[PDB]
């Protein structure tokens, strides 16, 4: 019965084809976790930074 | 304080109708004697309050998990200056029905083309 | 401890036919009344118990000797991946037949060619779980919200119920705390599967202070339409639970924000529900 | 049938077999960028936690400032 | 036949298999996506906080 | 030429079989990558919601804390 | 217990800090021993009554047949109970040994075993008989 050889081959094509996709769509999830990863650091350097002023500040005007 | 709300908007073009998708609700306040209220989502476009929208009352719990959906048919030229009310409301068999909370939602804020889905926190209605 | 058996083995190449020949058996435990026993010997082909064989049986000896001979009609190149099995049991006219003894012998071990024949020692028959059967899910607990993520993965190597075909199981998930239960879920019923696969997800509601005190019971059942619905199997983990169970509930509390799956092996429900009515 | 019926019904076979180590590879890739992704994570929302901390005691500060 | 059809259940195991692993295929891809939408919030809404943070600094650090 | 022939059937039946069951043997390990992969999915997908809260938070904060250099200025 | 002979010698010493089951006074308590299996109970024995104790002292030795082969699937149960002539006799309290046992019942089980030909004395909580009994009709 080369029919259901044929079709479970068919299957395995179609899920090729859809994790392929997947897969590049996780690269660009990685990309995206990058840029979020140096936008987080930034982040938290400026906050480290704002908070040193704002003792400062508090050492200031109270 | 009374708890934040999970939603999804999105719009279909084919049908020309606003599809929107009432997910949960979360930490919401209790006014019941349980511990717990007995939440319901009420849901109508905002520029006319006309055939508002009603959930399944939820009995005693404080995150609700309605996922439902409603449809307006409304034309995308018309859609553009209508809001969206989503207003929390707590059931009680005896008495008024007490509103827990509101959210309006712009829909010249929305952006359609991929489909929405948000958690946002509720406030306080105005008198 | 019960005896040896004497036996005879060899392969007919010009007929295609294996020749098993049962000559005797010695030192047999005494299982009668006179201080000896009715001893008969069954013999068949390991690999399908079809067509057995018999031999006669022998009054109240603990060494019959029955020089028997029986020929199994299977082709040289079946043969290799196929066993022979010789067991003795004990003549009772008034009740079930005990076994005495077994002995297989695997046909890749045997050399044909030289007409084999030897004494081998009797062994106990063999008599496991019968369900062999297992459930796979996670769980996730993050104490701060109280929330309880169960997440139905996938179920294998189910019990048939249904007849002649595989089964159609269905996951029901109850909640349980002093031997009431609480809360009721289920979830799509896949048809004619032997590994059902859901992937679905519950959420339940359950405080930091009542996290030592639950029992959280997953149920894999059938569904035929008419009629009751039976049940294949159930596992229970949280409060008195013990095993690999405990240990993924452990693991579920030892790692807040973050769920962990992990396999059970399904038990009987009567089992179960005597555990659960504890305490 | 005869052998060449059997060849093709090998030939069709092995390509099945292929295309399926081919999901398979897709699969563990999968898996390990994920993974990898995963620990990426584990570092971003540990820089974000310490923003956070610096950012409410910065607040609190400029909040008894101002008063 | 046996070869046959010992090798005929493979391939149906196979196929179910390969069916059960479309469903996770879709499940995935789409959780992904999704993932990914929830991914740009988070650095529209970390580069909002970052300018705040800087141009507040800045304003900070100006009446000292 | 006979033998062989015969021979030469059994033996594309024998390797098709054993290929057969290397395809089941991946398709498993396939199943299992998968399974664990969405697992991972999960775990990061309620760390990625942390740090939204986490980014939220600071905005508010960062909200009042202008409103204090404001009420300064 | 000593493996050899599969006897297993059960000497009841003492106990003490007994619930009152009297009105006014101390209880009259007598120990029974039941022997456990799948949640059949094969074998009764009993001790003397001591009348009027907080704490009564027996030192009666009682043995049981147990095979080798069934040591890990046997049950010893040990009732403290209190006796009036009229009417039913009530319990107060009961503790088991052996197979699905814990706590310092199980350790003083591994110490039996681990310690043969050598009688080793323990003392033991008791339990309310609900959640005993509910122990073993599991399995
Ligand atoms: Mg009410
Ligand atoms: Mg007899
Ligand atoms: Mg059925
Ligand atoms: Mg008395």
């Amino acid at each position: 019965s080369n029919r259901r050889l044929q079709q479970t081959q068919a299957q395995v094509d179609e899920v090729v084809d859809i994790m392929r996709v997947n897969v590049d769509k996780v690269l660009e999830r990685d990309q995206k976790l990058s840029e979020l990863d140096d936008r987080a650091d930034a982040l938290q350097a400026g906050a480290s930074q704002f908070e040193t002023s704002a003792a400062k500040l508090k050492r200031k005007y109270w | 304080k009374l708890g934040k709300l999970q939603y999804s908007l999105d719009y279909d073009f084919q049908n020309n109708q606003l599809l929107v998708g009432i997910i949960q609700a979360a930490e919401l306040p209790a006014l019941d004697m349980g511990g717990t209220s007995d939440p319901y989502v009420k849901v109508f476009l905002l520029p006319d309050k006309k055939k508002k929208f009603e959930t399944k009352v939820h009995r005693k719990t404080l995150n609700p998990v309605f996922n439902e959906q409603f449809t307006f048919k409304v034309p995308y030229s018309e859609l553009g200056g209508k809001t969206l009310v989503m207003a929390v409301y707590d059931f009680d068999r005896f008495s008024k029905h007490d509103i827990i909370g509101e959210f309006k939602v712009p829909m010249n804020t929305v952006d359609f083309g991929h489909v929405t889905e948000e958690w946002r926190d509720l406030q306080s209605a105005e008198k | 401890k019960l005896g040896k058996l004497q036996y005879s083995l060899d392969y007919d190449f010009q007929n295609n036919q294996l020749l098993v020949g049962i000559i005797q058996a010695a030192e047999l435990p005494a299982l009668d009344m006179g201080g000896t026993s009715d001893p008969y010997v069954k013999v068949f082909l390991l690999p399908d118990k079809k067509k057995k064989f018999e031999t006669k049986v022998h009054r109240k000896t603990l060494n019959p000797v029955f020089n028997e001979q029986f020929t199994f009609k299977v082709p040289y190149s079946e043969l290799g991946g196929k066993t022979l099995v010789m067991a003795v049991y004990d003549f009772d006219r008034f009740s079930k037949h005990d076994i005495i003894g077994e002995f297989k012998v695997p046909m890749n071990t045997v050399d044909f060619g030289h007409v084999t024949e030897e004494w081998r020692d009797l062994q106990s028959a063999e008599k496991e779980q019968e369900k062999l059967g297992d459930i796979c899910f996670s769980l996730r607990y993050v104490p701060t919200a109280g929330k309880l993520t169960v997440v139905i993965l996938e179920a294998k190597n189910l019990k048939k119920m249904d007849v002649g075909g595989l089964s159609d199981p269905y996951v029901k998930i109850h909640l349980m705390q002093n031997g009431k239960r609480l809360k009721k879920k289920k979830t799509t019923i896949k048809k004619n599967t032997l590994n059902p696969y859901y992937n679905e997800s519950f959420s339940f509601e359950v405080p930091f202070e009542q996290i030592q005190k639950v029992q959280v019971v997953v149920t894999v059942l059938d569904y035929d339409k008419i009629g009751k619905n039976d049940a294949i199997g159930k596992v229970f983990v949280g409060y008195n639970s013990t095993g690999a169970e405990l240990r993924h509930w452990s693991d579920m509390l030892a790692n807040p924000r973050r769920p962990i799956a992990q396999w059970h092996t399904l038990q009987v429900e009567e089992e179960v529900d005597a555990m659960l009515a504890v305490k | 049938m005869a052998l060449s019926e059997i060849e093709t019904r090998h030939s069709e076979i092995i390509k099945l077999e292929n295309s399926i180590r081919e999901l398979h590879d897709m699969f563990m890739d999968m898996a390990m960028l994920v993974e990898s992704q995963g620990e990426m994570i584990d570092r971003i929302e540990y820089n974000v936690e310490h923003a956070v901390d610096y950012v409410e005691r910065a607040v609190s500060d400029t909040k008894k400032a101002v008063k | 036949m046996a070869r046959e059809n010992e090798m005929d259940e493979n391939l149906e195991q196979v196929s179910g298999i390969i069916g059960n692993l479309r469903h996770m295929a879709l499940d995935m891809g789409n959780e992904i996506d999704t993932q990914n939408r929830q991914i740009d919030r988070i650095m529209e809404k970390a580069d909002s906080n970052k300018t705040r943070i800087d141009e507040a600094n800045q304003r900070a650090t100006k009446m000292l | 030429e006979l033998e062989e022939m015969q021979r030469r059937a059994d033996q594309l039946a024998d390797e098709s079989l054993e290929s057969t069951r290397r395809m089941l043997q991946l398709v498993e390990e396939s199943k299992d990558a998968g399974i664990r992969t969405l697992v991972m999915l999960d775990e990061q997908g309620e760390q990625l919601d942390r740090v939204e809260e986490g980014m939220n938070h600071i905005n508010q904060d960062m909200k009042e804390a202008e409103k204090n250099l404001k009420d300064l200025g």
